[PDB]
RNA sequence: GUGAACAGCCUCUAGUUGAUAGAAUAAUGUAGAUAAGGGAAGUCGGCAAAAUAGAUCCGUAACUUCGGGAUAAGGAUUGGC
RNA sequence: GCAGUCAAGCGUUCAUAGCGACAUUGCUUUUUGAUUCUUCGAUGUCGGCUCUUCCUAUCAUACCGAAGCAGAAUUCGGUAA
RNA sequence: GAAUGUUACCGCAAUAGUAAUUGAACUUAGUACGAGAGGAACAGUUCAUUCGGAUAAUUGGUUUUUGCGGCUGUCUGAUCAGGCAUUGCCGCGAAGCUACCAUCCGCUGGAUUAUGGCUGAACGCCUCUAAGUCAGAAUCCAUGCUAGAACGCGGUGAUUUC
RNA sequence: UGUACAACGGGGUAUUGUAAGCAGUAGAGUAGCCUUGUUGUUACGAUCUGCUGAGAUUAAGCCUUUGUUGUCUGAUUUGU
């Protein structure tokens, strides 16, 4: 099955394919959340630790934290819940859901790194992707730089350059509160 | 089996011998089906012919639309109750006996099958495949 | 090769073993053996049958060290900053004061 | 040894087992190994 | 010795169970080494 | 005692413990039972066998000599404290 | 009851592919008759159930030959129980 | 099962019995043939029927395991633990037995019949036949399988002293 | 007279479904004495809970055993 891995430190992510029930089999009878030692899956990830966060079975239905079961069921879903986006106020819709217990019927595991193993992984530890947006509300700037209500934000706001072709520009948020 | 049956059926335990009455589980008008024969079955002094999942029987309707009564038609067994074994090693059984009325070509007479359906039957007859909700 | 569980008792059903009941509404019940199966036909309620997983779960039996603490967490702290905004002049201006 | 060289297909097929039942045969066996049984059962009034 | 169960993928191109698992029954015969203690030489006669 | 009860089942008083005996538990029997799925297809014929059953309450058709048919049919309920 | 020989006919034409009149030779002994030899100091009468075995004048199945056998289907005949 | 010296082990094989059966689907192929309507088969494969011989991992049936639990009635002052009710009744129930109600297995050489042939005279020609001969069937004989002749047999072991 | 055999005992395997005993602030409730209760107290109550997947049974044609205890020459017959 395909593994979809994330390094939530660097914002990095890359997918890996694994064909070998034995290597896979570590993930079986494991729930979402449960941690997993690396070497069992590959020599690459040795002493890497994996958190199981979800994934989609074949036919693409998603998992749902804490159903338990390693199958599918048809839950009633609401506002503010996984695997569903209401189309209308107070709308609820019955929908098939994959369990949160990993079977070999999954198309994809979704995983998140928690400890870094002994070796670097190419598109993950090596590369780092910047956070897209910066602090916009007053005291959030004051806490991304630690400032006290003295230092005055206005000059501590982020500043994102950009080019018009021959006119390079400058645009900062709009501090609120 | 015979006509319209594309595929081979692996032997499955025989549940419905002649005289068995099964639930009619389509929407043609018929409430039950009375088995009078089982297509493609053989002979032994005193042995009653018996049908199983995905067998074509010959039936009459005992309870149902008067248009469907007093006459003999083909029908197909879709649910069993007498447990049988599959090759993956499981012994399973339905809660009722049910067939659906059909023509020699194995095409249904009704536009839907009400209840679950046996895979061994779904595999065997396309239009029984078509009209199915839950299979097996 | 999947191992199933007993929908009445909750015991592992290794392959080709016990029996399978397809109810009229197409809910599928599996039994490890004829014992679960008869209680089940007998409309017995697993939660009241003392030797069942489902019973034991509900009466909180034996569980003990599952409610015992663990050790799973991390410690990161790596800044990326903000895309297009010179992630270099975001740490030298991030020298703080209080 | 066989007295003829069967070509069959059925003979010739080279099996390789996947799992061998090893559960008790003195009753409705539920457990492959004592390991498995301790695993599932938990701790008992004998035991440690 | 006795019997048990086996699970294995079937390889019969043509069969509805090609590349599917099957469960099949098996016997086991206890088979320690046999030990050689003599040779006996037969001859052909018109009596057999 | 239980129960409508001189019923059946258990007991007190009294009376018995008489009926050749031992070892095995093959076939076929005699008598007593159970059996998946089907449900009279068996058979001259449902022969045999199985099903039903007490009570309290609800409900009860044709037809009739008006007396019945009627426990018609069909239902629910029932321990212990 | 079953099978022949002759061949006038039938079969668009063409006796004999398949049939076959008028005649005529046979076989068979699950028909029914004719007989009265055995049993009247007694050989248990019909049908079914069960079960074995035999016959072949073969319904199916193996391999053939023929056709008024294009194919498909059929029909006739052989070795065949 | 007496007797062929005794006893034991391992074998031979006379004679006798003998077994497998039928179907469909796929593919061939919408092919051959046919104006068309229609419409095959051999090779390959997957299942099936009827029959047989076993077997009991599994599933099911059986229950005096009177094994565990439950229930009525009564009897042992109560409790505990029991008795009786032609096995009191009920749910589960191991083991054994057991079912196309369950699983597994059912061999391949030869010789022939019909029939189609080769060569080929009788009969300078012609002919499958007369001599000689090829191919050939759910047949037959073997192979295989079951008995083993208690008056068929072989090899081998050990063979008694108060 | 020995990886001998047997009777028990122990361990496994299995079947049932939680033993007896004690305890409880569980229990529809109920009585009895007063010092008439700012839990009054002593008991009683089908049933429930805990010790307790406990207890019981498990070769009579299950498996196994470093323990315990015991057994180990009676009878008849056979020769080319
Ligand atoms: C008309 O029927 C009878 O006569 C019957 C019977 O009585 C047979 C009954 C005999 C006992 C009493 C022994 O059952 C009798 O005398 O049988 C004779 C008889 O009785 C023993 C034997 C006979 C004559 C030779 C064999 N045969 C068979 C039985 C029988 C049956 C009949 C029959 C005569 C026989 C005789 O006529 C019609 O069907
Ligand atoms: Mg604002
Ligand atoms: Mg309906
Ligand atoms: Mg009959
Ligand atoms: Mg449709
Ligand atoms: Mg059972
Ligand atoms: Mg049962
Ligand atoms: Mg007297
Ligand atoms: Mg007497
Ligand atoms: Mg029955
Ligand atoms: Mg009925
Ligand atoms: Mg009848
Ligand atoms: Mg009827
Ligand atoms: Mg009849
Ligand atoms: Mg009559
Ligand atoms: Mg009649
Ligand atoms: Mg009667
Ligand atoms: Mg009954
Ligand atoms: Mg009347
Ligand atoms: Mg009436
Ligand atoms: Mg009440
Ligand atoms: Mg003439
Ligand atoms: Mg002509
Ligand atoms: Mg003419
Ligand atoms: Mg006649
Ligand atoms: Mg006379
Ligand atoms: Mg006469
Ligand atoms: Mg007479
Ligand atoms: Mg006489
Ligand atoms: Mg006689
Ligand atoms: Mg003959
Ligand atoms: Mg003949
Ligand atoms: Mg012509
Ligand atoms: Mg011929
Ligand atoms: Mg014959
Ligand atoms: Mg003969
Ligand atoms: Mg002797
Ligand atoms: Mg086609
Ligand atoms: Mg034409
Ligand atoms: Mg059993
Ligand atoms: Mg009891
Ligand atoms: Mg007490
Ligand atoms: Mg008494
Ligand atoms: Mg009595
Ligand atoms: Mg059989
Ligand atoms: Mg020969
Ligand atoms: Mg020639
Ligand atoms: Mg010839
Ligand atoms: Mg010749
Ligand atoms: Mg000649
Ligand atoms: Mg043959
Ligand atoms: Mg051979
Ligand atoms: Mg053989
Ligand atoms: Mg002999
Ligand atoms: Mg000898
Ligand atoms: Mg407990
Ligand atoms: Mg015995
Ligand atoms: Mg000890
Ligand atoms: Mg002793």
């Amino acid at each position: 099955m395909k593994l979809n891995i994330s390094y939530p430190v660097n914002g990095s992510q890359k997918t890996f394919e694994i064909d070998d029930e034995h290597r896979i089999r570590v993930f079986f009878d494991k729930r979402i959340g449960q941690e997993v030692d690396g070497e069992a899956v590959g020599d690459e990830f040795k002493g890497y630790v994996f958190k199981i966060s979800g994934g989609n079975d074949k036919q693409g239905f998603p998992m749902k934290q804490g159903v338990l079961l390693p199958t599918r069921i048809k839950l009633l879903l609401t506002k503010n819940v996984s695997c569903y986006r209401p189309r209308r106020d107070g709308e609820r819709k019955r929908k098939s859901v994959r369990g949160a217990i990993v079977g070999p019927d999954l198309a994809v595991l979704a995983l998140v790194i928690v400890k870094k193993g002994e070796q670097e992984l190419e598109g993950l530890t090596d590369t780092t992707v910047p956070k897209r947006l910066g602090p916009k509300r007053a005291n959030n700037i004051r806490k991304f730089f630690g400032l006290s209500k003295e230092d005055d934000v206005r000059d501590f706001v982020i500043r994102r350059e950009v080019t018009k072709g021959e006119k390079t520009y400058t645009k900062a948020p709009k501090i609120q509160r | 089996s015979g006509n319209g049956a594309q595929g081979t059926k692996f032997r499955i335990s025989l549940g419905l011998p002649v005289g068995a009455i099964m639930n009619c589980a389509d929407n043609s008008g018929a409430r039950n089906l009375y088995i009078i024969a089982v297509k493609g079955s053989g002979s032994r002094l005193n042995r009653l012919p018996a049908a199983s999942l995905g067998d074509m029987v010959m039936a009459t309707v005992k309870k149902g639309k008067p248009e469907l009564r007093k006459k003999v038609m083909p029908a197909i067994v879709v649910r069993q109750a007498k447990s049988w074994r599959r090759r993956d090693g499981v012994f399973l059984y339905f809660e009722d006996n049910a067939g659906v009325i059909a023509n020699p070509k194995g095409e249904m007479k009704g536009s839907a099958i009400t209840g679950p359906v046996g895979k061994e039957c779904a595999d065997l007859w396309p239009r029984v495949a078509s009209n199915s909700g839950v299979v097996v | 090769m999947k191992v199933e569980i007993d929908s009445f008792s909750g015991a592992k059903i290794y392959p080709g073993r016990g029996t399978l009941f397809v109810r009229g509404d197409s809910k599928i019940f599996r039994f490890q053996n004829s014992k679960s199966a008869s209680l089940f036909k007998q409309r017995k309620n697993p939660r009241r049958i003392a030797w069942t997983v489902l019973f034991r779960k509900h009466h909180k039996k034996g569980i003990t060290e599952e409610v015992a603490k663990k050790r799973s967490r991390k410690t990161v702290k790596a800044q990326r900053p903000i895309t297009g905004a010179s992630l270099d002049l975001i740490k030298e201006r991030r020298s703080l004061k209080p | 040894k066989s007295l003829y060289t069967n070509t069959s297909r059925k003979a010739l097929e080279e099996v390789s087992l996947k799992w061998i039942d090893t559960a008790s045969k003195f009753g409705k066996g539920r457990f492959q190994t004592p390991a498995e049984k301790h695993a599932f059962m938990g701790t008992l009034k004998k035991d440690l | 010795a006795g019997m048990t169960t086996i699970v294995r993928d079937l390889d019969r191109p043509g069969s509805k169970f090609h590349k599917r698992e099957v469960v099949e029954a098996v016997t086991v015969v206890d088979t320690p080494p046999v030990v050689v203690v003599g040779v006996v030489g037969y001859v052909e006669t018109p009596r057999g």
